[PDB]
């Protein structure tokens, strides 16, 4: 019963899928399909796109976009760092012997 | 700053210190004191209104 | 006295990109020269691809971690003082 | 041990920096003891088209 | 330690054992003889001493001083616990009073 | 106002869906919850001390409080045959006692 | 749409209704006291005249649901039935009264399930005709059916003949 | 080896212009089904973020979040912290979990498989679960050892010693520990739980709440029995700050459900206020400190307004279906007869300030009068419908001389309110109330030590009480000002009438 | 090195308590609590005497 509601409805996902359809093309109790159906469309997943809308456009802000990244930012998470390398003599010489 | 917290001496230093009992049931034994001025006052001001 | 923790940390830094470099030289040049063994040749081919690919890995590695850190987000683990609603004794 | 590892922590949370330990996260035995939680969030990112 | 700097070849500072004499010369040498056998105590048991320390790493000797070291630590801190602690019965008695 | 107990039940009142007396009490019933129920929009904000607590500013005093008595404890080069001992009294409880001690026999 | 002036929005619907909130409760109350089912043949029909709707749609119905009320059932259909608004004085007061009075009138299956059941049923064989029209085919057919026996299957007869007819 | 002054100086900025999370202006359209079905999602960060953009909304005080227009949001966020109190009290750990997390991934038929079992070679049963799990009682670890009475200001002062510890875990993040990961969930549905309860449609909405009242008497059992699995100290404080508010704002319409709630609901109002060290056991409550105390002094008066199941399970706990029976007689002897009706009395007679509005005097009156109100309306229904046998104890002789003078007290407040309205709505009914309170003591005194006969010299102490039983010249007084009410004048005129018959039954 | 952004420990400021960061992970800690409790009791033993 599933397979077959969540299959009906992507075929043409403008449509809202009605559960007297669904009750008319599968064989059982009314209130078992109208309780799976009602479930279904509770979570997405069938009725979810029947009247959809188009953001109109996007007036972007600096750094609040793709591509908006600089090595020069700062990593407050992603805990790997990049670190200084220390250029001393006696140090270049524990390099050299390490 | 008026802290009512720090006028407690709860278990850590008492345990360790066993005069803080005694000073502690002291300062309740000054908290049952001054009430009794207390009730002395309203009775003060009680009689000369009495009279 | 026994305190430069500072430069011990760079210059471990220093010694663990030279190991690093040293080991990428290694399976470069064993790739590289065919008389060294496939077995060492299309092994350190293989190697140097791990050894090509592997801080893009680390950058996934830090994104989805910080992602993962993202979804520890709970605003109580924050400001632990979030006031947030009282009323005292009304008439009403 | 404690007063060394809740020193630098207690630096961490003043100078306002977060995140995971760097020198914890840098090998590969974490990324398999948290095996769970890897094949949850690589799913996530990935279906939503983040990755 | 591998990764520590210093200065090569030539002006020998030493951190470590300088730590080491630093902390056991605050600590009351007859009870640092009583703390490890290791420690000198007389003219007659030098050579037993000197004989039984025989056959160690380079590892050991940092190993037993700065083990010593980190218990004569230990042991001035209980010094200055029980010196808080006077402390604490003289605050005892100066709130009593008032 | 102070309108009833009937009108805080659940009939007269709305309901998830999908009369004159009924919309009269839920006038004064909500014109009466909502000037009782209303928070405090002002001030008298901070409510006890436990929530005004700083973690930072308790966070940097303990830094300091650490900092300073391990440096109290390791870099103060006095040998332990030569850290003095405090008074266990005062010279103020040490007099309060010689006088309340001679008034004893009262 | 979240990019907006920060409203608060409760259950923006789909197909103009509210979304249906189970009771959760009346459910396990429900589905564990589960015993029978008993199917209810369900028929609606109605005319241009002494009605105005025509909604000849045929259901089945379980007797024993106690979860669904029935009103809100038959409100759901004729929203699928895109009726407008004005549903109530072409009201769903008469199609939830009709859909009361067949459920009240199914006597269920008789001692040949209550009482007792003979493994094999009886010689009760009875001459099922049916006429069904769909689009503008017209399905005739006559067969036999032993109506003594608890273990026929209607849809799984049903399912049997269309997969054979490419139904 | 830094400067971590002007380190942290720095650092507090940082962590104010940090992006943490979403403001209040830049939420969008707030959608409570999303949020709602969200919840129900059991995923980490799809429940965080919903729990984090309801905490945000419900703390701003522009936004409402009204349950007509949605009544499920709250069955999820109530069997969410049904279901995280459930895996906290046994150590186990969601979200995150190696198990499959998924169920059977996929006729007269079943006897001929059956025998194709036999000639290749050649009825399953019913399943029964519930929706919620046992509450956190009849659990096999939860069995009382120690009922938690800590005190408020014995919790402040482990709250501040526990911040200013060195060695402190207090700030050990989200994501490096998972049991404080239950627990900042936890709080976060106690903070919303609480601001969700000061609107007019969701108090009542959450008073007829099955699962609200479950989490209710499900979280007071783990606070006061087993706080062992909260990380902090300061949410064990958190939790029962923000269940007192949100009983304060539902009660007027909450039946209680089952008598240990209905005794957990008692401690914890009494786990407020300060003891002393049989007598008055509480000392008074100045209200310098916290209004925190007078949230429960109206629980109490709303719960006892019902003679339905309300006051019969607090008349059965204050006097005196099958396991719970063998949890409320092991949890009243780990209470330490009667020492909980005293309690309650004496924890009443605090936050009633005597000694603060008698010492310096209307705007104390006029700032304090419905706590007041209410906690004379609470002794009241105490005093009248509890305490009329298997006492062993005179209490309300043991109230009336408890060297306080509570009493007199009362009679001093009722001359101070009698002095101003004459010389501000509750005050007519305040007089009455401390008028017939003084009334219903002096005569349940004398009922008790006339059924209990064991005390004979309690008329001469009874009478010996320095201002109580006002004197017949502020009744003449009384019986002269056109400006003092009928019932007022009836009531002292009534006292005094017990006052001769203390006199004539005295030889 | 552990913890690797964060070091507040300064030769200056903390020359002991640096050293003895870098010192306390080679040695065992149940010999340093033997030799510490032992010059406790031995401090005790000097005292009582």
């Amino acid at each position: 019963y599933r397979n077959f509601m969540v299959n009906s409805y992507r075929l043409n996902p403008n449509e809202y899928f009605s559960v007297t359809t669904a009750r008319r093309n599968v064989s059982g109790d009314a209130a078992a399909l109208f309780r799976l159906h009602k479930f279904l469309t509770k979570w997405g997943l069938i009725n979810y796109q029947v009247d959809s809308k188009l953001l109109p456009k996007n007036i972007e802000p600096p750094l609040t976009s793709q591509y908006s990244t600089r090595h020069d930012a700062p990593r407050g998470l992603f805990p790997f760092e990049s670190y200084k390398p220390s250029v001393q003599l006696p140090d270049m010489a524990k390099l050299k012997k390490m | 700053h008026s802290h009512p917290s720090d006028m407690v001496i709860p278990d850590h230093l008492a345990e360790l210190i066993p005069e803080l009992y005694s000073f502690q049931q002291l300062v309740d034994s000054e908290k049952r004191l001054d009430h009794f001025i207390h009730l002395r006052n309203l009775h003060m001001k009680r009689m000369v209104a009495q009279w | 006295v026994g305190i430069d923790t500072h430069t011990a940390t760079d210059i471990y830094q220093t010694l663990i990109a030279l190991n690093l470099d040293t080991t990428v030289n290694d399976c470069l040049d064993k790739l590289l020269n065919d008389e060294c063994t496939e077995s060492t040749r299309e092994n350190a081919l293989y190697d140097y691809y791990a050894l090509q690919l592997l801080p893009l890995q680390k950058a996934v590695r830090g994104h989805v971690l910080q992602f993962e850190w993202h979804q520890n987000s709970l605003l109580t683990n924050t400001h632990p003082n979030f006031l947030s609603k009282i009323r005292n004794i009304n008439v009403q | 041990n404690e007063c060394i590892a809740s020193t630098s922590n207690a630096l961490k949370v003043l100078s306002g920096d977060e995140g995971y330990n760097e020198d914890m996260v840098r090998r590969a035995n974490f990324y398999k003891e948290n095996e769970a939680m890897l094949r949850e969030n690589i799913e996530v990112i990935l279906s939503n088209g983040r990755m | 330690l591998k990764y520590a700097p210093h200065l090569p070849f030539s002006k020998s500072e030493n951190p470590v054992l300088s730590t080491i004499a630093f902390l056991v010369g605050l600590v009351n040498p007859k009870t640092v003889q009583s703390m490890t056998q290791r420690a000198i105590q007389s003219a007659e048991s030098i050579k037993s001493q000197k004989e039984e320390i025989s056959d160690q790493k380079p590892i050991e000797h940092i190993k037993e001083g700065s083990e010593i070291a980190i218990s004569s630590l230990g042991y001035r801190s209980h010094i200055f616990a029980t010196n808080e602690e006077r402390q604490m019965n003289f605050l005892t008695n100066e709130l009593i009073r008032l | 106002n102070i309108p009833s107990l009937t009108s805080f039940a659940e009939e007269n009142n709305y309901q998830y869906g999908y009369t004159y007396a009924q919309q009269q009490l839920n006038k004064q019933r909500q014109d009466f919850e909502r000037v009782r129920l209303r928070p405090e929009q002002l001030s008298n904000i901070i409510h006890d001390e436990s929530d005004t607590i700083s973690f930072r500013s308790n966070l940097l005093k303990n830094f300091i409080s650490s900092n300073d008595a391990f440096n109290m404890l390791s870099l103060t080069t006095v040998p332990c045959d030569r850290i003095e001992k405090s008074r266990l009294f005062s010279e103020k409880t040490i007099r309060y006692l010689m006088q309340k001690q001679h008034e004893m026999k009262t | 749409i979240t990019n907006t002036t920060t409203r608060v929005i409760p259950q923006v619907e789909v197909g103009n209704r509210k979304h249906y909130l189970e009771d959760k409760l009346k459910v396990y109350k429900q589905a564990m006291n589960e015993t029978s089912e008993q199917l209810v043949p369900i028929r609606l029909e109605f005319d241009q005249d002494r009605d105005r709707f025509f909604l000849r749609d045929t259901l089945l119905w379980n007797k024993n649901d106690k979860l669904i009320k029935i009103e809100d059932f038959v409100d759901d259909m004729l929203r699928d039935y895109r009726f407008e608004d004005a549903t109530r004085e072409q009201h769903i007061d008469t199609i939830c009264q009709s859909i009361q009075e067949q459920i009240q009138e199914f006597q269920g299956n008789p001692y040949i399930e209550l009482n007792q059941d003979r493994l094999g049923g009886d010689d009760l064989r009875i001459r099922i005709k049916l006429d069904i029209v769909v689009g503008q085919n017209q399905l005739i057919d006559q067969f036999e059916w032993d109506i003594s026996n608890s273990d026929n299957c209607p849809e799984e007869f049903a399912e049997s003949m269309c997969q054979e007819l490419e139904l | 080896g830094y400067d971590i002054n002007y380190i942290s100086k720095i650092g507090e900025k940082i962590d104010s212009n940090k992006p943490i999370f979403l403001f209040a202006p830049e939420l969008g359209a707030i959608n409570l089904h999303a949020l709602s079905m969200s919840l129900q999602s059991k995923n980490l960060g799809e429940i965080n973020t919903a729990l984090n953009t309801l905490l945000v909304t419900s703390a701003d005080s522009n936004l409402k979040i009204s349950l007509v227009k949605y009544p499920e949001l709250l069955d999820s966020l109530a069997i969410l912290g049904m279901n995280l109190l459930s895996n906290l009290s046994q150590n186990v750990v969601p979200y995150h979990r190696n198990t499959s997390d998924y169920y059977y991934e996929d006729q007269h038929d079943k006897m001929v498989d059956k025998i194709f079992e036999k000639v290749n070679n050649n009825s399953p049963a019913v399943k029964q679960w519930d929706l919620l799990p046992e509450p956190i009682r009849f659990l096999p670890n939860q069995f009382p050892l120690k009922i938690h009475r800590t005190p408020y200001l014995t919790s402040l002062k482990k709250i501040k010693d526990e911040i200013d510890d060195p060695f402190t875990k207090i700030n050990t993040r989200g994501a490096e520990d998972p049991k404080v990961l239950i627990n900042d969930q936890l709080s976060t549905i106690s903070m919303i739980l609480r601001n969700i309860s000061f609107s007019d449609n969701n108090s009542r909405i959450m008073s007829r709440n099955f699962y609200l009242k479950r989490f209710i008497s499900d979280l007071l059992w783990l606070v006061l029995i087993h706080p062992e699995n909260f990380t902090c100290n300061r949410k064990i404080l958190n939790f029962k700050k923000d269940l007192v508010i949100v009983l304060s704002n539902i009660s007027h319409l909450l039946e209680i459900a089952s008598s240990i709630d209905c005794l957990l609901i008692l401690i914890l109002v009494i786990s407020f206020g300060q003891p002393k060290l049989e007598s008055l056991t509480f000392n008074e409550f100045q209200l310098q400190w916290g209004k925190y105390q007078t949230f429960g002094v109206d629980i109490l008066a709303k719960l006892f307004s019902l003679e339905k199941p309300n006051l019969n399970y607090f008349k059965s706990i204050l006097l005196n279906n099958h396991k719970d029976k063998k949890l409320l007689r092991r949890l009243l002897n780990l209470y330490n007869r009667h020492n909980l009706l005293n309690d309650v009395v004496s924890f009443l007679f605090s936050a009633i300030p005597l000694q603060q509005v008698l010492s310096q005097p209307s705007l104390l009156i006029d700032q304090f009068s419905p706590v007041i109100s209410q906690s004379l309306t609470s002794i009241l229904v105490i005093v009248q419908k509890i305490l009329p046998f298997n006492f062993n104890k005179n209490l309300p002789f043991v109230w009336l001389s408890s060297e306080e003078n509570i009493g007199s007290g009362l009679l001093k407040l009722s001359e101070i309110i009698l002095n101003i309205n004459n010389s501000k709505v509750l005050l007519p009914s305040i007089n009455i109330s401390c008028v017939q309170l003084i009334k219903c003591l002096v005569e349940k005194s004398i009922c008790f030590e006339n059924c209990l006969n064991n005390d004979p010299e309690i008329l001469k102490k009874i009478a010996s009480i320095p201002n109580l039983f006002p004197t017949d010249l502020e009744i003449f007084q009384l019986f002269t000002n056109p400006s003092v009410d009928i019932q007022i004048i009836n009531q002292y005129q009534l006292l005094y009438n017990l006052k001769n018959d203390i006199l004539t039954n005295l030889e």
